[PDB]
């Protein structure tokens, strides 16, 4: 009310009303979902068009060959965010020749976020983040917020009706946790997480985006006749 | 008063929505692709009779196989198409090739939101940007002040462009000729336009594979716009 | 290197040789030292090879975006104007070039423009530049008059090039001839002096020092 | 953060104006008055000290009039620390110039760039405008006698005769009955003093209660000189003309 | 622009079926003068890594720090510091080859010769060595200064290629490494009698062995050379 | 982080008034009076000494201050800002005047100084203008002796006599009455006292009251003997004793 | 006084056919008079088909290939993980070079592949820039033994048809792999004979469309 | 430095201190401009409640720019001087690097970038000033009028007008002047201009400059009585 003016205000309940603000921007972008095996991790993105003339914004980014995430909410702070990500990465590369930790990517992504909601001027990210990756402690699954907290986890989902594939996934933990050396069936069951958070809408064949992450897999993403396989 | 880069309740940035009012105030332009190129026209509106309408530069290059349209408060797209010619300038220059349009409009994209408390305030103006190049072929993006583009089909932007775009609904298809596209952008501009649409207040461009980004001339134009009125008179 | 450009009643004549050098080491006997900045301008290269090839291909970047800006050609005069300013930028820094801008516009006619790395820009009717700039000279000089015709003026600046290519060890390879008219520049072929030398000493009877 | 405090001092009202140029020109009207007068052969620089009072060192003082070079000198109305800060710039202005050309600056440039920082004030910074209004006299060889003056805004504009301060609507309207083009510098004297004495809030215009200055070409054969007047010398001009 | 002052020399290297042997005598030289005697030139990072370094002394202690920093720096936020993220030879030995080549392109370098001896998480062999130029190489045999001359050739008579690696066990290995250090004794003006000796098998683990000294030497035939040519008394 | 306020705290409101001059000379007005006589052959400066406490050592907070050694300078209004501008302008009688002639600067051009440096607490960013006004009397060898008063707002006067502060109106008046041009500096120090008990209240001694002059050049004060030229400075602040002396024939 | 330079050795040739191109060097490193490794490559396989070696000044050869290959992978980010076209690749490069123009990168670069076309391409470098598409280039401690044999056997120069009274000159063909490697191989190990940093070992790189393939050969250790 | 934000975006999509600087625009003295078939012709008022001026050294009102363009403007006076300060230096680098003057389409693209960069920086208020640019290219015949505003668009014309009361003068103007035929001479355009300045102006006695721009840096300024012959001769046509 008069404490949201600005990031630097707290209100008088100890709130951050433009960190909630940003977080609101969340929660009206278009759903995506992460989940992950012990063998490989997996993201699937509901893509969201402007008009049937119009072209689907793209939700997946790549960071690295081991590293990417998928996205919801202002796309351009994701690209901002994802690009620090990519220079962190290559850092660890070219510095150290060492992957760079799917944690420490997350512990970086966390103190970026947080210098922008303690100081004057700036603004809070107005993004929300499914990282996957492959390292040397096998594969991980990332959510980002921009408050700042980034969380470990099995599998999840954010955005508009994000509500309904995490309660799916929620059920489903100990099936798709061990699908293990088998990428079809684990992005099958991410294809049908996604699927509770639909409304009136389908997955069509330049709707829906997947990518995965794995042992002996590269981060690659799926667009166009190549998801045709999970409809 | 408040923050320039302050988040609204509903988690948009309130300055970059009051941008997008400024954009709806602007002359209209529309842009149409297809396979045999892409079509770029807009409504040039003259404040005044005596203005020489042929000094209004709504229309403009970046490359040669990259063209622009504007809508809005124009005045702000000058150091957007700097920054863009540079950018596809520089990148030759660089690589020894054209540079790809998607990249062209992340890079004018990128400016977009580089404003705060950098610039002062969002730019007012959106952009049509159409090009064309080996691994996507012909293509036509908008370029808002929110740093996001989406690739369109078809696209109107400004007074006239919630009309204009369900009437571009209706009207593409993916088997659209040049010449079929270059009428569909007159017919549509005509409809929404305020006063009559004649060779002196609306311009006509485009961009091909074979001969680059062209702005037609007002003779070539007047054509157009006296076949379009026969065939819809012939049905 | 040795390269020239001389202006005459047919436009101008540009003509360069293509070896280079490091020392006495013979690197290449194919290179490229006409640059073709746009359909009506060139630019030639002697001196520091990296140098010369780096800026002119950035001048003609420079070029573009005149145009894009202008909606007009840029003159032969503000292009070789922003290539002398850059380089005197650099002055003292080491830059070695040693270059000639020759282009036609509509306001200037066939023009050419010494440039060079200690920040020399001068307009003129002839020049040649390089190690044997001074052979071309000779041969160029006393047979050049303004009237000569389009195929006469295309053997001389070929014959000038030889000329510098015999007598000069860091000069040789091949003949690039352009011929700059008022429609543009014209390529006028790559001539290997293996077989260009031979030819000429037995069509014209020179080279008489040589054991034939 | 600090957005709360700030005022924006360069900014227009709905109405095309800048607030706190227009505020700084009220606190400018209730400075002493200020006149000058260009006549053929001089200039005079009459100025009302704000009300004085009788244990003020009157001699050794310096409110109203100050001089820039030895052929240029202002008279000033407003804050007068303000005009300390300008006239400081513009004497190190002036000798610049003088440093560069190995001449004396034309009166106009010095003006100019004295205005353009006024100026400067009013569109960026975020800082408050000088509370200061200046009446430039002075002579160059090109348009001789000249008078001028700027204002917080920045806006300068030559003059025949003109007031600043207080009471110009009254000035002015007095200075344009009586003033002709003819005029000598011992009339415009005259003038001056008389437009002072009418406009004045003050019950009666004496002596301790004025500055005073002359530009004449007085000085021997084709040069310049700056007479500003002493106490006695005021006292005297103040009773040959009748006022006292 | 850099002089060296008290300094190290020769750092001597070589591989065998298991792992990585790596030595270096207790020497800091002060010019001619042999200056400091209790000299540590092998400093091992975590369990797995040995960081043999000569030249100047002062910045080898400051390559010390860095290291010594750098176990702190991978240890934040890091369950698995003792496990899967722990510090690889690779990674310490990018760093430092990072770090000498930035400093050679400053015109400030630390004027070293460096080699990272180690295994890998995978049970590789690794040894690579860096210098004050930022020049890379790796080989079955490594060596610096003095080294590079003698000892190299004497270890490249048991490893001369790949092939021979597997057929090299660490006795021989080790054999050959002392060997080379007794040569460097007699033939090198500024190397000390006291050295360190660095074993890292892949299933023994780091073996660090302080306060070695030459011996077996040949002295006794110095008794019947007399004079210059000539003498006979 | 950092100095956000680059942005004037003082602006000309509506009617014309700059309003943070206005309150600063409001705090000079609720200050103790201080008070300046100047006379044929010196200056006197004289000033209330209002103790914080009777523990306080008065001795230790000095309101008369000097600044070069022909320059003392009081003051009335809050204290912590006259301290700081007695600092800065010591610093700048160095910096812009003896660095640079090899003179200690008249008392008119330090002044001119000081007044610049209040000028600007006026205008700069994210200040306030000093809450003081000061009594500057000083002696140099073209002007001779004289005083000078400095406003909040920069603004500087020369005069014969005048007091600022609490009881400044009445004190003024007083004043008017008793000054002369022919006052020699001894009659002028005994004005000044009379003036200065009207408006203290308390205890009238050498303790609570704080006096100084510019007057002859004490040699014997100068700490150094050898070169003819200098005579040591002329400024001399009286104390408790010299002051007592005078209160008995008052 | 500190000399940031120094001279590792070795010797590099790149040879381009018809729908192939190879980039051969020998695997020696050196200092002065002494051998660091018998084995340490310098022939990199890029990405996008490119294979690219920077001999000359190890530490700056390393650092450019290094710089090469992240400028590859920020192509793939910035323009839609588009392939990096061969003669893209050389004006890239051409910038890494110029941009140390007054601290030079001492290393002579070669990089090998296909054109646009699918036709073999070699492009050369000086340490500053320059750079040139070539059929034939041998760069290195070696460059001046080899390169002239590379003129005669590849481009076939001072050599004429016989009997044609030194008329016709022998006409230009594209070689066969095989060809092309026999040139290598002979071309590597006469520069052993006579050239004292160039011995231990020789790696070949083949790129054809199919992909970048790997030979080794032994060369004389002495 | 000053960092604010002032030209900023409103809930309806204006920027008011953008619109606010047209609203000094109207305040300011009327100018027009005119430009015939082989010249242009800048007319500006002068408010007649300033007597006792001092017109030889007061600032004219139409400014050179170059030896061949001329720059009038509306609004600001001290916010003008700066617009053409920046334009003459501009002017002098152009001719330096590309040893040709200035078209007259570049130098308004000039000064209308400078002030479009006024209404998107932090710290600066746009500049209240909307400008008219006339001249002649290097070597052509072709008139040039150009306008400016401190949004920062800019744009040609075959006669405009700007400032107090323009809208009534650009009513005058869009009748009176035939795109088909222009002013045919010098005398024809100077009259036109004139008269539409009698439209609003009050007296045609010391309240109208002229001046009067032709090809190859041919730039005058019209004195009193040569202006004065103008309104002579157009009011007793007038009676009819
Ligand atoms: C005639 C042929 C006489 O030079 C022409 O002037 C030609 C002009 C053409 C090439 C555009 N100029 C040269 O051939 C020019 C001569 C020269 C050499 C050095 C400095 C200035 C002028 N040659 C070069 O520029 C060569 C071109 C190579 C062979 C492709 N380049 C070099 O010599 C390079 C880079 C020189 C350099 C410049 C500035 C800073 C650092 C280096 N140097 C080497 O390759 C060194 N060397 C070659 C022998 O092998 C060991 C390394
Ligand atoms: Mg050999």
């Amino acid at each position: 009310n008069n404490y949201d003016g600005d990031t630097v205000t707290f209100s008088p309940t100890g709130r951050l009303f433009q960190v909630e603000y940003a977080l609101e921007a969340i929660k009206q972008g278009s759903v995506t979902v992460g989940l992950r095996s012990n063998t490989h991790a997996v993201l699937v993105a509901l893509k969201r068009n402007a008009d049937e003339l119009s072209s689907y914004q793209k939700k997946i980014i790549k960071c690295d060959e081991h590293m990417g995430l998928s996205l919801a909410g202002l796309a351009p702070d994701a690209r901002v965010l994802s690009n620090y990500l990519r220079q962190q990465c290559n850092y660890s590369s070219l510095v150290f020749n060492r992957k760079l930790a799917v944690e420490r990517a997350g512990h970086l992504l966390c103190d970026k976020a947080q210098k922008n909601t303690q100081s004057y001027g700036g603004r809070p990210y107005g993004v929300g983040l499914l990282i996957i990756g492959y390292d040397k402690s096998g594969a991980h699954l990332l959510e980002f917020q921009p408050s700042g907290n980034v969380t470990e986890l099995y599998g999840t989902a954010i955005g508009a009706r994000s509500q309904g594939a995490k309660t799916y996934l929620e059920r489903t933990l100990d099936t798709f946790i061990k699908i293990d050396g088998n990428p079809d069936e684990l992005i099958k069951a991410g294809v049908e997480a996604i699927s509770q958070s639909l409304r009136d809408e389908s997955l069509t064949v330049d709707n829906l985006s997947i990518a995965i992450v794995g042992k002996d897999t590269p981060f690659t993403i799926y667009d166009g006749e190549a998801v045709a396989k999970y409809i | 008063d408040r923050g320039v880069s302050t988040f609204s309740p509903e988690g948009r940035l309130f300055q970059v929505e009051y941008s997008l009012e400024a954009i709806k105030l602007g002359s209209t332009a529309i842009g149409i692709a297809t396979k045999e190129g892409v079509v770029l026209g807009v409504e040039k509106r003259a404040t005044s009779p005596l203005l020489e309408s042929d000094s209004i530069e709504k229309i403009v290059e970046i490359d040669r196989h990259i063209g622009c349209a504007m809508s809005g408060l124009t005045a702000d797209a000058r150091s957007m198409i700097e920054h863009a010619r540079t950018a596809a300038v520089t990148h030759n220059l660089y690589y020894d090739e054209d540079i790809n349009v998607e990249s062209l409009t992340q890079s004018v994209c990128d400016l977009a939101l580089r404003f705060g408390e950098l610039m002062s305030r969002p730019f007012g103006v959106a952009l049509l940007i159409a090009g064309h190049d080996a691994d996507d072929g012909y293509q036509l993006f908008h370029a808002e002040p929110s740093g996001t583009f989406y690739r369109y089909n078809a696209k109107a932007i400004g007074s006239g462009s919630e009309g204009a775009q369900a009437e571009l609904l209706n009207e593409w298809h993916s088997s659209l000729t040049l010449k079929e596209a270059e009428l569909l952008v007159l017919k549509i501009l005509k409809q929404v336009m305020e006063e009559k649409l004649d060779e002196n207040n609306a311009q006509l461009s485009c961009i091909t594979k074979q001969d680059g980004f062209k702005i037609y001339d007002n003779e070539k134009t007047a054509e157009l716009i006296k076949e379009l009125k026969e065939k819809e008179a012939a049905e | 290197t040795t390269t020239l450009a001389f202006r005459f009643q047919g436009g101008i004549i540009v003509a360069v040789d293509s070896r280079a050098t490091a020392g006495n080491w013979v690197a290449s006997q194919t290179v490229k030292k006409v640059i073709e900045i746009n359909p009506f301008l060139l630019g030639t290269t002697a001196g520091g090879a990296a140098d010369c090839q780096f800026w002119e291909t950035w001048l003609g970047s420079q070029c573009r975006l005149h145009e894009l800006r202008e909606k007009e050609r840029i003159s032969v005069a503000a292009a070789s104007k922003i290539l002398s300013n850059l380089v005197y930028q650099y002055k003292g820094a080491g830059l070695s070039m040693g270059t000639m801008i020759c282009g036609y516009t509509r306001k200037e006619g066939p023009t050419i423009y010494y440039v060079d790395s200690d920040g020399t820009r001068l307009k003129g009717d002839i020049f040649c530049v390089g190690s044997g700039q001074t052979f071309a000279y000779g041969v160029l000089d006393s047979n050049y008059k303004w009237d000569l015709s389009v195929e006469d003026a295309l053997y001389l600046g070929k014959r000038s090039i030889l000329a510098a290519a015999h007598r000069d060890a860091y000069s040789g390879g091949s003949v690039n001839l352009y011929h700059v008219t008022e429609d543009g520049w014209i390529y006028h072929g790559n001539h290997d002096v293996g077989e260009l030398f031979w030819k000429v000493k037995e069509e014209e009877g020179s080279f008489n020092n040589v054991i034939g | 953060g600090s957005r709360r405090y700030d005022s924006r001092t360069t900014i227009f009202s709905p109405e095309g104006r800048l607030y706190q140029v227009e505020y700084a020109l009220e606190s400018i009207s209730h400075a002493g008055t200020a006149i000058g007068i260009m006549a053929s052969d001089g200039i005079v620089l009459a100025a009302e000290r704000k009300v004085t009072s009788t244990l003020l060192e009157q001699d050794t003082s310096t409110e109203k009039l100050y001089k820039l070079n030895d052929k240029i000198a202002v008279a000033v109305a407003g804050l007068t620390a303000d005009a300390e800060i300008l006239i400081n710039t513009a004497r190190i202005h002036a000798q610049n110039y003088l440093k560069t050309y190995n001449e004396d600056i034309p009166v106009e440039i010095l003006v100019r760039r004295l205005s353009d920082i006024k100026q400067g004030y009013t569109q960026h910074g975020g800082l408050r405008p000088f509370g200061v209004s200046f009446i430039y006299a002075g002579y160059d060889d090109r348009y001789g006698y000249q008078l001028y003056t700027s204002n917080p805004s920045g806006n300068y504009t030559g003059w025949k005769a003109i007031s600043v301060g207080a009471n110009t609507s009254a000035a002015q309207t007095l200075l344009q009955m009586d003033y002709k083009d003819d005029m000598k510098v011992d009339d415009a004297i005259e003038l001056a003093l008389k437009t002072l004495s009418k406009t004045t809030d003050s019950s009666a215009l004496t002596y301790d209660r004025l500055e005073f200055a002359t530009i004449r070409k007085g000085a021997n054969d084709g040069e310049v000189y700056q007479k500003i007047f002493k106490p006695q010398e005021i006292k005297d001009i103040l009773v040959k003309t009748g006022i006292t | 622009t850099q002089q060296p002052i008290v300094t190290g020399t020769s750092v001597i290297s070589m591989k065998y079926d298991n792992g990585v042997i790596i030595a270096a005598d207790n020497l800091g030289s002060y010019g001619s003068l042999l200056r400091f005697n209790g000299v540590e030139r092998l400093i091992p990072v975590g369990d797995n890594t040995v960081v043999g370094i000569s030249g100047d002394i002062s910045d080898m202690q400051h390559i010390e720090r860095l290291l010594k920093d750098l176990v702190t720096e991978n240890a934040y936020d890091n369950p698995l510091a003792d496990a899967e993220e722990a510090l690889e030879p690779s990674y310490i030995f990018e760093y430092l080859a990072t770090v000498m080549y930035q400093r050679r392109s400053k015109m400030n370098p630390l004027w070293n010769a460096i080699i990272v001896a180690g295994v890998q998480s995978n049970g590789d062999q690794f040894l690579r060595y860096v210098n004050l130029l930022g020049v890379t190489y790796s080989s079955p045999t490594l060596a610096t200064g003095f080294g590079a001359h003698m000892a190299n050739p004497l270890l490249r008579k048991v490893v001369d290629r790949e092939s021979d690696i597997p057929k090299t066990t660490v006795q021989v290995a080790e054999e050959a490494i002392v060997n080379a250090m007794r040569v460097l004794y007699y033939r090198d003006a500024r190397s000390s009698r006291n050295f360190s000796l660095a074993i890292i098998d892949k299933n023994t683990g780091l073996t660090f062995k302080k306060n070695l000294q030459v011996e077996n030497m040949k002295w006794d035939f110095a008794k019947d050379i007399k004079g210059y040519g000539t003498q006979k008394i | 982080m950092t100095d956000r306020y680059s942005f004037s705290l003082t602006t000309f409101s509506p009617s014309g008034k700059l309003g943070q001059i206005d309150y600063a000379l409001t705090a000079v007005k609720q200050g103790v009076t201080s008070l300046g006589i100047k006379a044929t052959n010196g200056v006197v400066i004289a000033t209330e000494k209002k103790s914080s406490s009777p523990l306080a050592m008065s001795e230790t907070l000095s309101k008369v201050s000097l600044l070069t050694p022909d320059i003392g300078a009081v003051y009335s209004g809050m204290g912590p800002d006259y301290r700081v501008l007695v600092d800065k302008s010591r610093k700048v009688a160095h910096t812009s005047y003896k660095r640079i002639y090899g003179e200690y600067p008249p008392t008119k051009l330090l002044v001119s100084e000081v007044a610049k440096i209040m000028q600007e607490a006026t205008q700069s960013g994210g200040v306030r203008p000093f809450g003081v006004s000061l009594l500057i009397a000083g002696h140099d060898e073209f002007n001779g002796f004289s005083l000078y008063q400095v406003d909040p707002s920069g603004s500087y006067f020369p005069w014969k006599a005048t007091a600022i502060g609490k009881g400044s109106v009445a004190a003024k008046t007083f004043l008017e009455k008793r000054w002369n041009d022919e006052l020699e500096l001894e009659d002028a120090i005994h004005i000044a006292l009379l003036t200065l008990k009207e408006s203290v209240e308390g205890e009238f001694n050498g303790d609570t009251i704080e006096l100084a002059i510019i007057g002859d050049e004490n040699p014997d004060l100068l700490g150094y003997t050898g070169i003819p030229t200098d005579k040591g400075p002329r400024f001399r602040k009286l104390t408790s004793q010299e002051i007592n002396d005078r209160l008995e024939a008052l | 006084q500190f000399n940031p330079y120094g001279d590792n050795g070795g010797t590099i040739l790149g040879i381009a056919g018809e729908d192939f191109a190879v980039l051969a060097g020998d695997t020696r490193n050196i200092t002065d008079y002494s051998i660091n490794s018998r084995y340490e490559p310098k022939v990199f396989d890029c990405g996008d088909n490119i294979v690219m070696s920077a001999n000359g000044f190890a530490a700056d050869g390393d650092a450019l290939v290094k710089r090469f290959k992240n400028s590859v992978k920020w192509y793939h980010f910035d323009h839609n993980d588009k392939k990096l076209s061969i003669n893209s690749a050389a004006r890239n490069i051409q910038h890494l070079l110029y941009g140390k123009r007054f601290f030079p990168y001492y290393v002579h670069t070669i990089i090998a592949g296909l054109d646009e076309d699918g036709k073999g391409a070699v492009y050369s470098f000086d340490p500053v820039g320059s750079y040139e598409r070539e059929q034939c280039r041998a760069g290195g401690a070696a460059a001046s033994l080899i390169m002239p044999f590379l003129d005669n056997q590849v481009n076939f120069k001072n050599q004429y048809e016989p009997g044609t009274n030194g008329k016709v000159k022998k006409p230009l063909k594209y070689l066969s792999v095989e060809e092309v490697i026999k040139l290598v191989r002979d071309s590597f190990t006469s520069a052993t004979e006579r050239h004292i940093q160039v011995g231990d070992g020789l790696e070949i790189l083949i790129v054809t469309k199919d992909g970048v393939r790997k030979e080794f050969y032994e060369l004389k250790r002495d | 430095g000053y960092d604010r934000a002032l030209s900023i975006f409103s809930p309806d999509g204006h920027i008011f201190q953008v619109e606010y600087a047209l609203e000094a625009v109207k305040r300011g003295t009327c100018a027009v401009g005119v430009k015939g078939k082989n010249c242009v012709v800048l007319g500006c008022e002068r408010r007649s409640t300033l007597k006792l001026q001092d017109t030889r050294i007061t600032p004219s009102k139409v400014s050179k720019i170059d030896s061949h363009v001329v720059l009038s403007f509306s609004g600001l006076n001290a916010d003008s001087r700066i617009l053409i300060e920046k334009a003459r230096v501009e002017a002098q680098s152009h001719r330096l690097t590309l040893e040709d003057p200035v078209t007259v389409e570049y130098l308004t693209r000039y000064v209308a970038g400078v002030q479009q960069r006024y209404t998107q920086s932090g710290g600066v208020r746009p500049f209240g000033v909307s400008t008219l640019i006339a001249g002649f290219d290097p070597r052509d015949d072709e008139p040039k009028l150009y306008q400016t505003e401190p949004s920062g668009i800019y744009s040609s014309w075959s006669a405009q007008t700007i400032g107090r009361n323009s809208k009534t003068v650009r009513e005058f103007l869009e009748k009176n002047y035939d795109r088909k035929e222009p002013p045919a001479t010098v005398e024809e355009c100077v009259k036109l201009t004139v008269r539409s300045l009698l439209e609003v102006v009050q007296t045609g006695a010391k309240n109208i400059e002229i001046t009067v721009v032709k090809p190859d840096s041919d730039i005058v300024a019209l004195s009193s009585e040569e202006i004065n012959q103008y309104v002579t001769q157009i009011e007793q046509e007038k009676q009819e």
